[PDB]
């Protein structure tokens, strides 16, 4: 019923929210992984 | 002699804008750092042979991100104006400082401005305006780019004060150590983002057994009144079921192995098809595909 | 493919290899020799692992921040994989 | 409907935020400004504002990396934003337009590749710029390479203003459930191939075994992603203080 | 009732089966085929496939490691089958059969010792063998040799036999309820002596803390056993990487 | 000259069924491996010395798993051919590629034929006889037949064909590699293993205090009709008592020390017991009358 | 009610059957186990 | 009331409390003795008894390292004792007392500081015994400094006790909520000072990772303190096994 | 000649009860040491310079558990007795001995004695006196004393008769071993005692947002009578929110990044305030106001 | 309502009771601490 | 223990000893003091650890999979416990 | 603070920096050299880290047990925190 599109927001059939909960981890996610990548890469 | 002006640094700031114009893949921010070279380079050389001998030179492969160039940007215009005042500097120092300032300063940009930043800003603007406030975008705009103007004309004054008297104490003693150790944290990091991050769900079910008597909570005997519920979390904290039918789908079956199995598959088969030479544009088309079909054969 | 670029390619990789500096480097000649070895049969070497350029800037600042004229002219030789999906 | 004062304003908006999709610099591709420009210059500013809260949710993590382009969300917001103007349902609409702004975001990153393969004849053209000193040849091309990922996504959206609010309401409400369904599915397995190739540019013998305790330490649910991290750091700062002394 | 064919039948299967259960070749002894051939012959054919298929699970890691010797599942198959024929209660005697066919296993372990015991005297026989070059004296003896791994079962399934349908019932039904619920506590008692013989083979001072991590890693229900072993490898390979240093 | 044909093989084969013929612990498979050999040794010596001479020397210490044999009944034939008709071999090179097979071949056949092959099919098999289905004896016997008879035939003849040209490089730079880190695995495995697979549980209760007042749930103020339930689980879910009675039985007061305790114990006394020359049938039959005592006394 | 007889079969007083979870699990740890007891003893 | 013999042993026993908070040998100063004692001798026993205990289970882990000295149990438990005898409410006092215990406990950490700070001048002048050779002046000044560090306890109970029951009725009624229940919080707190010393005592680059992953580790609940001690004892047996390795 | 008798032993081992008389912070245990030693100081040496020296010497820096100290003081006997009797012991081996044996002890006794028996005897002694029993105090004196004076006595007579040969196989090769152990252990378990044992919780609610249909149980359609309760369970188990409204406090949100951070910038700031020269009285004076205040503010 | 005192005990309004796993798990983890402290500090 | 074993047993370790090739094996060495005492001692070594026979394979493997009389006689010395239970 | 003990700190420390056993342990050497040059400023060295004393028994007992004056003069000249709060 509610279908997944990441970072906290689903959707429903007529009106889509922002989890804050997969918010907050998704803005930390890819901050640890996108550094150490990054820094990886070089 | 030839001194490079005030003015003319500012000029150089603005064309940095546009350091990712051309954008090819074969040299890629080549015509970009070339383009915002031209205001030094049309004062620093006159002749003829002296404008060709500068624009084949910085015609050749540059990339890095955008904003973390300008201290490149004022180490380049501090070695060509020693140069052109005579200095014993020829095509091995100008893409030498260059080419050892590209990459680690990417590495470093990277993360800051596209993957720290730019989510910490855009996730303010976006919680206010998916709130129906106008002040979201207003926000974004300015925080962004007030953000990039100080770091990237402030720094570029610094490339070129400094001199590449900043690069000889760049030893790679530390670099040794500093990707290693970023590669230990990235493995770990992204095996846990595989495990939780890729949604790969199996729906059908496979057996749907008939439970016995004493399985089942068997609304039938349950107390009417101020009772029937006291029995009713005690038979369900003793392990009794909420339906007659014990209910077992695929994903089960497979996390009765380990979570998030189906995850790693598609990641394993991922890595294997870039070595195979597949276009990811063909494979995430595929992987839009695959969630069409398998959605309509009541799979995922 | 380009048959002037390959040509090139086995000329700047046939170059690399005889500069006392570039075969220090141990690990940047694994890289030139499967690039001429590639360039040698008119493909050019696809770099899906991103570790070409890296070496590039480890071996110039090796060599006091210093880069040849060979290293340069094969940056534009490899592929790099264009596609980002992102972090999410 | 739309005048002409608004069909080319929407025009300019969408030139633009090509032009910045490779810019990169005052970020007006950016959903939660592209989104905004759109509403503002058509009247239908609200339900435009919350899709660009909405998209800019979905599209935080979208950069270029290296050579590795993002899934050009000047697209996705531009051209998205349009047919949630045309479309009718201001609100009710934020769910439907939001739906195709993936697979638009996609469409874009072909797009892309194909023009940013098209600049590579321009700097052939400007390698001969280099062999006779010419300023002003190298500044006229340039600006004709960054004109060019500008109609990348105005061209595009001349023909979904081409295409008027006529099919475009249409192909909205012949949208079958099960389409939406699946693309929503497929758009949570992409992220496997990023990963991948992230995990293609890291992984060596030595690190493999950090791959495999990361993972099944991500079954322990009370466990967070800082919490991960930590314990990333800590085999990171042990790893490398035993292999120092070992090698020396 | 059993007739005369039966009995006859009866124990060729039983003494196949202590054939089959030192040869570990052609898995006669298995629960699934031993109860099978039973049933087949006796008529109560379902019960013991059943049977056979409870008893399986039971005895699915039972295997003979080096001198020591699994639990005997050609006895507790057989024992277990005639238990059922005898006593009547073909479905209904499923579980009383099963209750005392894990303690019968025991009692083919001690059995199957003696008997490989007494298989040193016929190689000391075969000794003095080669020192004569005695093909057949060699070839006689290891038939004789086999045929007593069968005796082992058949003689108590003779006995079982002898000791008709009558008293096999009463014991069935003066079975005590504690008699019954206490053995199966000490069946899963049992795999504390199988570990402990393992792990006095692998324990050194270098891993012993590696098993107290795995002990402890165990508290935590939301990992599995795959996901507990990709844990101890992963340390594994990074305690042989580093080792590998610091020695060289 | 003594060469031996494909029938000799195959009577090599059919007698290798008996490899467990005797099994005397003093010698685990001698009598079944000598056994094995006596068509080839027969076609391959005549004189009486020489038939002496084989038996004596193939009755000595052989013991390995029974189905990875084949490649060195093969090895064994090439040699014992090669020395029948002229070859410098004695009695050294005999049993010395034999007990360099026996050991290793059996650390790879235990637990690829034992402890995954048959269980694998056996659970496969069991699940359908426990079902009243005739089709999982029979699966069963041709499963492990059909996989056992290519498997120790093919390799048999492999073995010949490749004599001891497969030991040579068989160095022990690998083997100490992977023993060890097959112990580093083993003990964190039958780690986990020992805090679940041993059931050492404990029945009695300890301490049964009297809640007071705001810790029950207090089945008498409860609602009376769809509000009662929704207060049932409030409580419920911020730990309020279901009983007017806290209930903290033995297993508890381990439990609060760590999980498995007493599991640990028992294997650690087993092991301690083993250490001490106690036959292990006199510990698990110790162990079955403990059951039969500890649930007598209301103990586990 | 239900005595435990490994590999996920327990019983009942008239009647037993499998755990097939317990049954997966129980393949798992030995083969793993076993794996290694024979890897550890050579 | 309290009579002459009752406050002449009141007071006696809060200077032997007093002599053995440092003294740490016959543990007189222990919540259960001292509030026993008290009891006994003020005629109100059991709830000095039941105070007594609850003091003890708040100060099991109160022992003076080093320098570093322990919040003084005895003039906690004398005064909460004393408050509790004074003040009335045997049993409904009980609370109030293990309340008021706190602080005091702090009060009496400053006061055995203070005095602890003024014995310099008593070991000096045992210097100057020692530059004389004099044993009886060595004898009288350590017999004097006992006596101190009883009456550092003494007095406080004694200016309590001068206090007449009246007043400390009238303060233990006069007791505002949040009072109690803002020190219940602080002193929730302030076992962050202690593990903050002994880590700066214990702190070292190469030791942080392990207290981070010890951090992260205890997020699970279902781990116990005992195991997370055990996988302490296991990092720190294969790191100093690897380190050796790694020194030669 | 000058043999110390055993009235002299006892009356050290009755004065060695003052071991802490003094307890100045320059020089710590001196005191009650010289002292427990003024028996011995005055039958050993009858001299006027003699009797100095002895005191001079003993009025320096000693500091251990006072228990553990009879050891020490035993082999400080056999010393002096030693030097008394003529012996080249010239205050080098005195102080060296009474040094080495101060920390070692110390680290093995105030483990032993205050934090694991002292505790236990203590929570039994408690747990007795709670439940109205007098038997508390006085078990607890009667063991404790009991265990002092056995030890005390025990380790004094063994000290003296052991002379200074327990020193000498006391190399220093091992106790940095025992030191980088004991450190990594308490790091750990100092993170997880920080993470579970300091509790700095957050009270202030932050979100309510209001859920649409589909997410609360909804109390008015649920059915009356034995099928209530299952369908009541059965929207909890799938996760419907058991009110109308969502409560996020600042706790959670702290939690969603990770467990017990506040405690850990505690942890962290009460270090670097000790760092920078601040009493721990005033720290935690300021601490318990802290607590105060904010529990006023409604914060915690 | 209740307020943590810690090492088990927290108190009521009028009644103060220890729990023992607390008190159990304090014991314990201050046994932990204070052999590895003294260890460590020598 | 027999006493044509004790005996026999001391023999085979006894020329076991003085081979330069086992002398090496230091593993084998330790192994085979130990089987002299017990023999010495007129009792049979009991390895419930399975230590010996592992490393007879240990040390054939290290020379070129040769053997020698000494170490194959003495393969039947071990007691082995053997009353396994599983891994269930 | 005191004036005598900053000097006579001051001259433990210079007599302690000249003895060749104490002169080896470069542990010693770096506290004996931070607590002169604090005792040089007239302050009294604080070690929230009490690491001088475990110092001292570790160079006591490197040296059979066997100490000099200076050290033990200085035992006295650290400050080392007085506030326990305990475990819990
Ligand atoms: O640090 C060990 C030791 O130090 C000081 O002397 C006192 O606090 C003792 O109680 C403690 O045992």
């Amino acid at each position: 019923m509610a279908r997944s599109y990441g970072n906290g927001v689903y959707c429903n059939n007529k009106k889509c929210w922002v989890n804050r909960g997969e918010a907050t981890q998704s803005i930390i996610g890819g901050m640890i992984s996108g550094w150490a990548s990054g820094l990886a890469g070089m | 002699q030839l001194k490079l002006t005030k003015k003319d640094r500012i000029s150089v700031w603005l064309r940095s804008t546009f350091l990712q114009g051309s954008w090819n893949y074969e040299r890629m921010q080549n015509g970009g750092w070339a383009y915002t070279l031209i205001p030094a380079l049309k004062k620093l050389y006159k002749t003829k042979e002296d404008r060709s001998a500068a624009l084949v030179r910085h015609m050749e492969f540059f990339n890095t991100h955008p904003y973390v160039a300008a201290p490149i940007l004022g180490v380049t215009l501090a070695l060509e104006e020693e140069r052109a005042n005579g200095a014993p500097i020829d095509d091995v120092t100008i893409q030498g400082v260059k080419v050892g300032m590209m990459g680690p300063l990417a590495g470093i940009g990277d993360p800051v401005f596209w993957f720290t930043v730019k989510p910490i800003i855009g996730a303010l603007a976006a919680s206010l305006a998916m709130s129906g406030n106008i002040l979201g975008p207003i926000i974004y705009f300015v925080a962004w780019n007030a953000i990039r103007m100080a770091f990237t004309w402030y720094t570029q004054e610094f490339g070129y004060r400094a001199g590449s008297k900043i690069t000889e104490d760049l030893s790679g003693g530390i670099l040794q150590d500093i990707t290693k150790g970023a590669s230990i944290l990235g493995m770990f990091i992204l095996g846990s983002l595989v495990n939780r991050w890729v949604s790969v769900k199996f729906t059908p079910t496979v057996s749907s057994v008939k439970l016995d008597k004493g399985a089942f909570i068997d609304w039938d005997k349950l107390p009417s009144g101020a009772k029937g519920i006291q029995s009713a979390l005690q038979q369900q904290a003793q392990g009794l079921s909420l339906t007659d039918h014990k209910i077992t789908t695929l994903q089960d079956n497979l996390d009765s192995l380990i979570p998030g199995l189906a995850a790693l598959g598609l990641t394993l088969f991922c890595m294997w098809l870039l070595k195979k030479k597949v276009s990811p544009i063909v494979i995430i088309l595929g992987l839009f595909v695959v969630g069409i079909v398998f959605h309509l054969l009541h799979l995922m | 493919a380009d048959y002037k670029k390959i040509n090139s390619i086995l000329t700047y990789t046939s170059t690399a290899l005889k500069n006392p500096k570039i075969i220090k480097d141990k690990d940047l000649v694994v890289l030139l020799t499967i690039i001429q070895e590639e360039a040698k049969q008119n493909r050019i070497f696809y770099d899906y692992k991103r570790k070409f350029r890296p070496a590039v800037t480890r071996f110039t600042i090796d060599n006091n921040f210093e880069i040849p004229d060979c290293l340069v002219k094969l940056l534009s030789a490899v592929e790099t994989p264009k596609a980002w999906s992102g972090f999410s | 409907d739309l005048n002409f004062i608004q069909v080319i304003l929407v025009i300019f908006v969408a030139f633009l935020a090509g032009v910045e999709g490779i810019l990169d610099q005052f970020h007006f591709h950016q959903p939660v400004i592209a989104c905004t420009l759109i509403g503002l210059v058509t009247g239908n500013l609200l339900p435009c504002l919350i899709l660009g809260g909405t998209l800019q949710m979905i599209a935080l993590g979208w950069a270029n990396v290296g050579a590795a382009v993002a899934p050009d969300a000047a697209l996705a917001s531009i051209a998205s934003a349009i047919i949630l103007v045309l479309g009718g349902q201001g609100k009710a609409g934020v769910t439907s337009a939001i739906a195709i702004a993936v697979p638009l975001a996609v469409a874009g990153l072909l797009l892309t590749i194909i023009v940013r393969t098209l600049a590579t004849g321009i700097v052939h053209i400007m390698d001969a710029a280099a062999k006779e000193g010419n300023f002003r040849k190298i500044e006229m091309w340039q600006y004709i390479a960054i004109i060019m990922q500008g109609v990348r996504i105005a061209i595009p959206a001349g023909l979904i203003l081409a295409i008027g609010a006529g099919p475009v309401k249409e192909m909205l409400t012949a949208m079958p459930v099960w389409l939406t369904d699946g693309l929503a599915i497929g758009g949570g397995m992409v992220v496997a191939v990023g990963y991948a190739m992230v995990i293609n540019m890291m992984a060596t013998k030595e690190v493999w075994p950090f791959f495999a305790i990361g993972f099944v330490l991500a079954t322990i649910s009370q466990l967070t992603l800082i919490g991960l991290g930590a314990i990333g750091i800590s085999l990171a700062l042990i790893y490398l203080a035993l292999s120092k002394q070992g090698s020396g």
